[PDB]
């Protein structure tokens, strides 16, 4: 569990950056990840 | 809200609007590339002063 | 209580200074030499 | 440090220091190489 | 090699030498060591 | 407010700013006394002396006629 | 293709007294000019 | 040359004054942050 | 016969709940990462 | 060509929104600069290479 | 005496239309104001 | 050709009395 | 080619100010048509 | 000796049509009249 | 000089058989 852990600290803070990598292969026309409603503090 | 058929071929082009590429980017291909520029019109402004003189240059009127 | 001696402000005041009073010494001495 | 000095005491001397390195300019205008003398 | 160019060229030998390096190791080796803090 | 460092009228209230300036400020003022007196500034700077302006083979007001080469001309204006 | 109204287009709002500061300014440039243009 | 040795030898007593009067402090305010 | 889809022909009230899911994809990775177990993604990816 | 400049200098006053100068992400009117300059700049680079 | 032959046309355009500009712009303005 | 300034002058005069009469009055508020 | 040396100031006068006159009063009702 | 408010002054109306009117007027009487002013 | 100044009320009097045509008012039935 204390390795378990550290692969959700390693996606927690980079999972605004992988669906921007995810998101532009399937979609064109406009920068997505802008378009994400994230959910607020 | 209109639809054309030049709007329906241009919406493409303008799909996207703050698409934007990750932190802090390809700045310093812009700036060596700048730094090339520079020195480039360094050169050119002492072509035209005669202070980088070179040979068979001679800025002057005799000329083709 | 306790300062820091050199800042910026030390490189920022001397330069202007110590070509003031180098020039200083430099001006009152032509004046003593003639034609 | 506790070795302050009124400041008004050296600024006479600052100030009469100043004096005389302009004072000595205005006589070096009637003496020297540029009085045409 | 002509005898204007390489003093030109010599210029940006010491322009380069005198006035960028030493401002740019004279910042950023003194600016990393005087960091400030965010921790309040 | 304040900013960090030493104020202006705590330095010069400080005995230890006028021991390194007993020597000192006199000492950059001489040393401008010898860079006239020794005659220095007229070598390495370019003034001409005030009895060097005009030789016997040249009393013509020298000026640099051509730009581009302008350097054996001044050693032969001297 | 079809025609709408504009969202837009803000008047202007020249001042009764900076109207007399653009009539004098035209006025003094007048009688600047007006000898350069003869 | 030997005009331009009389010239700096004012420079280098100015900064040779520098070393024994004030530099005690000066060489802990190197020791400052930690560099 | 896949072709990337462009936003303007999608519309972007339909493509809200689209790039919601994407994170979403990996938000219940991450919660069955230090679950343990992958059953709570394999529970509800089933026709969807 | 002016005249021709013209009478096309009238035909967006008085059509406007015509679908391409709006996101989609709101119906805003707002139009991507960076994108736009490499259409720009490739047409002249295009007409200096053939000047 | 000698002139430029334009001068007169070019300076009553240099005086007029900047300023029926203006007072285009006033008129414009002060009509608002006036409870239609 | 000379009768050009005394036109342009008289209106540069002619703004000199509309704004001592014709100001607009300051109102405090 | 000669010419009276004065039509020119009298037809530009001819034609610009009675029409700034009347354009200085299309102006006014366009603002009273807004209501402002 | 004291100043007041009038209860007058009518505003002046001219259309947008009616411009077209008065613009093509002076116009007409511009391409007619200036040949003879030369 | 003459020349330009026919073919300057000339053109500014084509403008307004423009303009007439293309900015009249839509009238409205009431
Ligand atoms: C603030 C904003 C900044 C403004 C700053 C700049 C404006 C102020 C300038 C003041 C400093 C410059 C002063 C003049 C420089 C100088 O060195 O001037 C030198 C001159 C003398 O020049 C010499 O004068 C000589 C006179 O010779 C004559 O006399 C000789 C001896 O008899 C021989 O006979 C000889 O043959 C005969 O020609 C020769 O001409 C020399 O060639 C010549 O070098 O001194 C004189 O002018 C004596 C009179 C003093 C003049 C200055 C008084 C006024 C200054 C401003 C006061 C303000 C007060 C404000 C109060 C608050
Ligand atoms: C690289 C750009 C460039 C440059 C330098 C020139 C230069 C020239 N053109 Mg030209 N031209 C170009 C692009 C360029 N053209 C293109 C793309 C077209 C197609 C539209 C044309 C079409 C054209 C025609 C049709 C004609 C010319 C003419 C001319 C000549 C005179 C006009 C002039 O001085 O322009 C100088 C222009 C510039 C200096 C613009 C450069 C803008 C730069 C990129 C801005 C960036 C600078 C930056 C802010 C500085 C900081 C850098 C660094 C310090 C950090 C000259 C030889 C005319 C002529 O009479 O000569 C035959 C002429 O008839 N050209
Ligand atoms: C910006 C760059 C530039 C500039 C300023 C010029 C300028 C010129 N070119 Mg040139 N040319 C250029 C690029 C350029 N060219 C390029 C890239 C090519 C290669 C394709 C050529 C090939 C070329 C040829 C083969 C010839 C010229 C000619 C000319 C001259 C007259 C043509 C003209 O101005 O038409 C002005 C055109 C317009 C303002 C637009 C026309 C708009 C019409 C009204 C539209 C009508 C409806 C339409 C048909 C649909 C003029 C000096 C001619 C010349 O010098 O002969 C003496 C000539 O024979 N050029
Ligand atoms: C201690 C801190 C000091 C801080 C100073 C920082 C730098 C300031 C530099 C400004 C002064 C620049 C002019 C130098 C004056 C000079 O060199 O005189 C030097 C000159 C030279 O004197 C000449 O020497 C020659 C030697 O052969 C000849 O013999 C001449 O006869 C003799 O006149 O003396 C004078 O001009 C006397 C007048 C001095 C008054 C000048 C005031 C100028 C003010 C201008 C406005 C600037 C704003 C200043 C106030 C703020
Ligand atoms: C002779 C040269 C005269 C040049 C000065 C012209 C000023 C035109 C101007 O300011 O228009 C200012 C006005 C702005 O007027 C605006 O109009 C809108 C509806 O059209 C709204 O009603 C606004 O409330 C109103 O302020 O422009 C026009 O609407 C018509 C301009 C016609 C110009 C004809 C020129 C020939
Ligand atoms: C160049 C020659 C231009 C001549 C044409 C000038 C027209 C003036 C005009 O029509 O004013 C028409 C306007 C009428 O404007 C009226 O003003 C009233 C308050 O002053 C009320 O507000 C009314 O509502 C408003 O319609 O006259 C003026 O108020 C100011 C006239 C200023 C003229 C300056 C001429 C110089
Ligand atoms: C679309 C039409 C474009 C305009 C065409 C202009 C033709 C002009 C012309 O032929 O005028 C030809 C004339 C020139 O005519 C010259 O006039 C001189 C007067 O002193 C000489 O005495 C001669 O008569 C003659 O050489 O144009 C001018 O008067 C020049 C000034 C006015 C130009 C304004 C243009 C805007
Ligand atoms: C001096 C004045 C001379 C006359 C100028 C008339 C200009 C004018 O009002 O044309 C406006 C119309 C509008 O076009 C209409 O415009 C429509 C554009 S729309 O549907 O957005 O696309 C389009 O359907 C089509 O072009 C046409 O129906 O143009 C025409 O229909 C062409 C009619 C013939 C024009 C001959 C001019 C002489
Ligand atoms: C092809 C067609 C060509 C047409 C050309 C038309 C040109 C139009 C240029 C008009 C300029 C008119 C200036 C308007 C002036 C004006 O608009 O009022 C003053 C104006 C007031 O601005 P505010 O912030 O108060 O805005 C309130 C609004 O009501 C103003 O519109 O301030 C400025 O505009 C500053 C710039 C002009 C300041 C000029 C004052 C200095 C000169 C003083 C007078 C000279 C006396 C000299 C004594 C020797
Ligand atoms: C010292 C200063 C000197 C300044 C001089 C200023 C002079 C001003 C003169 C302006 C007159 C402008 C006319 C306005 C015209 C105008 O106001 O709009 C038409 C106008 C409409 O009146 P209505 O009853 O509709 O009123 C509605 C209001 O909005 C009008 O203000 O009817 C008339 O005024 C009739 C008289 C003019 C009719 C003229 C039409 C005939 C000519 C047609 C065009 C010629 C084509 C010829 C083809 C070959
Ligand atoms: C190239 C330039 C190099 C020259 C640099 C020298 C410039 C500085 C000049 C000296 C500074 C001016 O000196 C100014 O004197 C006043 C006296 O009213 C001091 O005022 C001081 O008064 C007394 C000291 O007895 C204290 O109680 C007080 O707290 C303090 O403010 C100011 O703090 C100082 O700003
Ligand atoms: C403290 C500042 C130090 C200034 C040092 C100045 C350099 C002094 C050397 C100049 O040297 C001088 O050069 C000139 C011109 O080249 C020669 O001429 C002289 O013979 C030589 O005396």
């Amino acid at each position: 569990g204390a390795k378990r852990l550290e692969i959700a600290q390693v996606l927690t803070q980079n999972a605004e950056l992988i669906v921007s990598r995810a998101a532009n292969r399937i979609f064109t026309g406009g920068s997505p990840l802008a378009f994400l409603e994230r959910p607020e503090e | 809200a209109q639809r054309t058929w030049l709007g329906d071929r241009l919406r493409p082009l303008n799909s996207e609007y703050g698409k934007v590429a990750p932190g802090w980017g390809t700045t310093p291909l812009m700036g060596v590339f700048m730094g090339l520029f520079f020195v480039f019109l360094l050169i050119i402004l002492q072509i035209y002063n005669s202070s980088l003189i070179l040979e068979n240059v001679s800025v002057d009127w005799a000329n083709l | 209580i306790t300062y820091p001696i050199f800042t910026v402000r030390w490189l920022a005041v001397h330069t202007l200074a110590v070509p003031t009073v180098f020039f200083l010494g430099a001006i009152a001495a032509m004046q003593f030499i003639q034609r | 440090g506790d070795a302050k000095l009124p400041l008004w005491l050296i600024a006479t001397v600052a100030g009469t220091g100043v004096l005389v390195v302009v004072g000595l300019f205005f006589y070096g205008a009637y003496v020297g190489v540029g009085s045409a003398l | 090699m002509t005898p204007s160019l390489m003093n030109f060229f010599y210029s940006l030998l010491a322009g380069l030498l005198i006035i960028v390096v030493p401002a740019t190791v004279g910042l950023i080796f003194i600016s990393q060591k005087d960091k400030i803090i965010r921790r309040s | 407010g304040t900013t960090g460092e030493r104020p202006f009228g705590d330095i010069i209230t400080s005995v230890r700013y006028w021991v390194i300036h007993s020597l000192t400020i006199p000492a950059l003022f001489i040393a401008g006394w010898l860079f006239v007196s020794t005659g220095l500034a007229y070598d390495a700077f370019g003034t001409p002396r005030p009895n060097e302006y005009f030789t016997q083979e040249r009393q013509e007001l020298p000026i640099i006629t051509e730009r581009q080469d302008s350097k054996t001309q001044i050693q032969q204006f001297i | 293709m079809d025609r709408s109204r504009n969202p837009n287009k803000q008047p202007v709002e020249l001042n009764r007294t900076s109207l007399y500061l653009g009539l004098l300014l035209i006025f003094v440039l007048g009688i600047l000019f007006s000898s350069y243009f003869f | 040359d030997l005009r331009i040795v009389v010239v700096l030898l004012p420079l280098i007593v100015a900064g040779g004054w520098a070393l024994f009067k004030i530099g005690s402090a000066a060489i802990s305010q190197a020791q400052a942050f930690m560099k | 016969g896949f072709r990337p889809i462009n936003v303007s022909r999608y519309g972007p009230g339909n493509m809200t709940k689209s790039l919601r899911d994407l994170s979403w994809f990996l938000r219940y990775t991450t919660y069955a990462i230090v679950a343990g177990d992958p059953n709570i993604i394999a529970v509800n990816v089933r026709g969807l | 060509l002016s005249g021709l400049l013209f009478l096309a200098a009238v035909w967006h006053w008085v059509y406007w929104d015509l679908e391409l100068f709006t996101d989609p992400r709101t119906g805003e009117p707002a139009l991507d600069l960076p994108k736009m300059f490499g259409i720009h700049l490739f047409l002249s680079g295009l007409l200096c290479f053939g000047f | 005496m000698e002139v430029n032959d334009l001068g007169f046309v070019a300076s009553i355009l240099f005086v007029l239309v900047p300023s029926v500009f203006l007072l285009i712009l006033y008129i414009q303005t002060q009509s608002r104001e006036g409870k239609e | 050709e000379s009768v050009a300034y005394i036109l342009v002058l008289t209106l540069a005069l002619g703004v000199l009395f509309f704004a001592i009469a014709f100001r607009e009055p300051p109102r405090i508020g």
